[PDB]
């Protein structure tokens, strides 16, 4: 009947950026009006499509990628961006066609003692290809002597944790991102507006 | 209308090599990822390999690791699967499947019709037909033994006898040849006044055998 | 790797009954669980994607649920075109792994098999090979166990079986066992039995023959 | 900003120790700072107890996690501390400081408070007995022995503050009886022993005890 | 567990020189570190936060080598009022907010022999049933000193407590006081009381003694 956008944005728990979650949106009428009128998103950048002219464009499939990063990394969720999240966690293609939506979630994803449940990848041998997911936990060798699964001299764990506490600056507070990507094949369109 | 057409599947001896191909159409093939899946006769599905959008990252299964090689040619919109040193396990129906957006190998949105690969050393051979000679009702049949390759067709009385006929699917013997049995349940009173003949036809070997089953 | 366990391996239900099979994962896979339907001969058709959602064209009679490790697949009202083997597949990580599969039968009153044995023909014995055939005609359910005896010696590793698909008229199964021995070993022994065990039989039924008469 | 502690200075063993810190230089309802407690036993190192946010949640030390709770009151602009089942090893000076956590591993204490000393003992508050350390029969040494008092501290002066040069007042030691004892000595020229009088003044506020002891050379 | 080990326990340097305190973390994570200064009877003062950031009001002579695992606090020109105990503090995942063992910074000077004095118990205290004998070690350096009580040439142990003052603000020396506590009955069963002082500034152990009853 109607696309379950509620299960993505209003989810009780979000995933870490290194293991970002993708939900497939198909065979439903997609109401983007709610997202337009909603004045709670700190980011609503669309690429290849305009958000206004969206309730009249049908697509074969819609994909919603969701994760949590900090404020100064939201700028990396865009085509042609580099840093530590776009290189080791979540990379968008240059010819991206979709929207990036993000909002501040300090009241939910911050613990007073420290929220260490959200993680991000810190080391990797090469940058991620577009829409690639890496969840391996093998020790990253950054030195001459190799690492046999043990940390030490130039042997670090590939995953690191965010602090996520209410006393940080906005640049370090947790932000929930939903990346809506649209694909259009030479096939009947199941998701309209 | 995404189209995936497999080709190159056939018969090949153990240890030899074979190259399958998948012709994609109806979508930007250069952007999507590609899969290979096979399913052995009577077995379940098994993921084989996957390629990235630009054919720079490949991931296989341990069962085909170091022995299969997946490649692609974006200019020709074709997907390849180089299979070296083939064994009996590799005998399966090989499908290609479209992957995710770019390096999102975790999807299989569309599957092909699939080509079949048969790995056996035995050559084409005609079947030997032996009679299964025959309570209130009796059962008789025919043993279609030691033939290659599939399939064979069995009828009784040139199609007249159809009631109570059970033609079993063939089993692959340890010799590399196939055996098959087809039986029919008939009343005991008509065993002496009605002759039964099984009509075995094996097109690959151009063999047609009509065997008369009699009591002993 | 992530391993999937389906339950049951096969079931039988009447038309209109509620059919529910389970698929449990070796570790958390969120909701990356697919459900395939595969009729014999055809290719697998996807029915459920993302554990819960229905694929295009799939009737509302199919439904799916679960998250993490335990998943379910439910057919509220069974239909004649619903006789197939249903597989569940995870796609949280590579390699992509499938479930054991679940065959759905037409539930039929338990019918006992008609057991028949066939000595090897004299024409085949001229070639130096002997094939004894054991026939299990028209029975239900599909579960059947056949044991061979050659002079009170249980045989193993020298026999093969093949069953037919469920008959579209009587909903019974048939089984064919073939014991393959060399002519030399066939001439050293005399008694050849194929003991059958089936649910419809209150005791195992054995049919034997003596080499000669 | 300033932090002031409040609470009883004595706690019997196996009972709860309550302390309240009151700030008066900013606001506790601010969304940028934590409010914690740090203790250190006499002559020992620092040990963080727990920090509380303006909401309600907080995080403490695993050692004292079970027998501790912390509370906050934005209205009175102060936060408190509760330590259940206090043993004799909780004898320490308890500070309340301001915490600032901007990043992740960055957690420093900005402005500290002066701190209060809570001594956990069952001993009785007692004034000290002041005995003279007479100079032995150059430089001569004399002093006063301040023995058997409770609790800390005492203040010792010589000649009502007129004598400071050469004065050494030693830190007190805790005897096996539960009472403290210290000594205060002063080095004076040996020629002044017969003409200059030396008096040590001992004050113990918890017992309202003020003792002036004349230290003279002992006669045979 | 991320264990904090400061080095050294004690630092002996004089005004004008530079000190180098070491606060190495356990073979594990690496990030920020906070240094603190604490004077006697005062709350610890924040010196440096985030590896090497001077706090509001810290002179330029303080600096931190905030690098990896091992850290270092450096004081350029030691001022007279710069000698205290210094604590480094981390905030790891578990346990949160670990504190260092502390480095005591004292003013080093020339070796000074202690002036030894022994005080018999007063006649006023003997009336109470207790006898305390006091041994004084006045103005010595370094603070490492050994006091051996002897009662009738018998080495005493377990019935004595000692206390040391902080470094003198003028001559940079220490003073030690050791108190031998006996009952009045045990005190009157012996005659010779002495404390033997061994120190680096003494070529031989110095012993001061008195006889009970003799002035
Ligand atoms: C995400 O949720 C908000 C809030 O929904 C609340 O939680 C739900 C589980 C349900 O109990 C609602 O009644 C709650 O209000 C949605 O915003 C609300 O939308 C409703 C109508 O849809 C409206 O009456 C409320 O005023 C809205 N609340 C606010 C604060 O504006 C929002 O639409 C949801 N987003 C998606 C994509 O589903």
């Amino acid at each position: 009947n109607l696309c379950p956008f509620g299960e993505v944005f209003n989810a009780t728990r979000f995933a870490s950026v290194y293991a970002w979650n993708r939900k497939r949106i198909s065979n439903c009428v997609a109401d983007y009006s709610v997202l337009y009128n909603s004045a709670s998103f700190s980011t609503f950048k669309c690429y290849g499509v305009s958000p206004t002219k969206l309730n009249d464009l049908c697509f074969t499939n819609v994909y919603a990628d969701s994760f949590v990063i900090r404020g100064d990394e939201v700028r990396q969720i865009a085509p042609g961006q580099t840093g530590n999240i776009a290189d080791y966690n979540y990379k968008l293609p240059d010819d991206f066609t979709g929207c990036v939506i993000a909002w501040n979630s300090n009241n939910l994803d911050s613990k007073v003692g420290g929220n260490y449940n959200y993680l991000y990848r810190l080391f990797r041998k090469s940058n991620l290809k577009p829409f690639e997911r890496d969840i391996s936990t093998e020790i990253y060798q950054a030195g001459s002597t190799p690492c046999n699964g043990v940390k030490g001299f130039n042997c670090y764990f590939p995953l690191q944790s965010y602090g996520f506490q209410p006393t940080y600056g906005v640049g370090y507070q947790p932000y929930r991102v939903v990346v809506l990507s649209f694909e259009l094949l030479h096939a009947p369109a199941t998701v309209c507006g | 209308q995404v189209q995936l057409v497999e080709s190159g599947g056939g018969v090949v001896q153990p240890g030899r090599s074979l190259r399958l191909s998948c012709a994609a159409s109806g979508f930007t093939f250069s952007t999507y990822a590609m899969h290979w899946v096979r399913q052995a006769p009577g077995k379940g599905l098994e993921w084989v390999a996957v390629l990235s959008y630009d054919g720079s990252n490949k991931y296989y299964a341990d069962s085909v690791k170091g022995r299969f090689t997946i490649s692609r040619d974006n200019s020709k919109n074709t997907l390849y699967l180089q299979m070296n040193s083939l064994r009996a396990e590799d005998t399966a129906v090989y499908y290609c499947a479209k992957g995710g957006s770019y390096a999102y190998y975790y999807y299989m949105d569309v599957w092909g019709k699939g080509t079949t690969v048969t790995v056996s050393s035995a050559s084409t051979k005609g079947p030997s037909v032996f009679p299964l000679a025959p309570g209130g009702t009796a059962a008789l049949g025919c043993l279609v033994k030691d033939y290659f390759p599939e399939p064979v067709t069995v009828s009784w009385n040139s199609g007249a006898l159809t009631s109570g006929v059970h033609t079993f699917p063939a089993v692959l013997q340890s010799s590399g040849l196939y055996s098959l049995s087809s039986v029919v349940t008939v009343p005991s009173s008509s065993l002496g006044t009605q002759t039964y003949i099984c009509n075995v036809n094996h097109k690959p070997s151009n063999t047609k055998v009509d065997k008369k089953v009699e009591p002993k | 790797d992530i391993q999937l366990t389906q339950s049951p391996s096969s079931l039988s239900a009447s038309v209109g009954d509620r059919v529910t099979i389970t698929c449990q994962a070796s570790q958390d896979i969120s909701n990356y669980l697919n459900w395939y339907q595969q009729k014999p001969g055809k290719a697998p058709k996807l029915l459920i994607y993302d554990a819960s959602n229905l694929e295009t064209g799939v009737p509302s009679r199919f439904s799916g649920g679960g998250s993490g490790t335990d998943f379910t697949f439910t057919i509220t009202s069974l239909q004649p075109e619903d006789i197939a083997t249903y597989y569940c597949q995870q796609y949280d990580n590579l390699p992509l792994t499938f479930g054991g599969g679940t065959k759905v039968d037409i539930k039929r009153t338990v019918a006992a098999p008609s057991v028949f044995i066939f000595p090897p023909s004299d024409e085949q014995l001229k070639s130096g090979t002997a094939s004894v055939v054991c026939l299990l005609n028209n029975f239900y359910p599909r579960e059947a166990k056949v044991q061979w005896k050659v002079d009170n010696a249980l045989q193993s590793g020298n026999s093969q079986e093949s069953v037919t698909e469920q008959d579209s008229k009587d909903s019974t199964y048939s089984l064919s066992s073939t014991l393959t021995l060399s002519k030399a070993d066939y001439e050293k022994h005399k008694v050849y039995a194929c003991e059958v065990t089936h649910q419809g039989l209150s005791s195992p039924v054995t049919k034997s023959f003596n080499r000669g008469e």
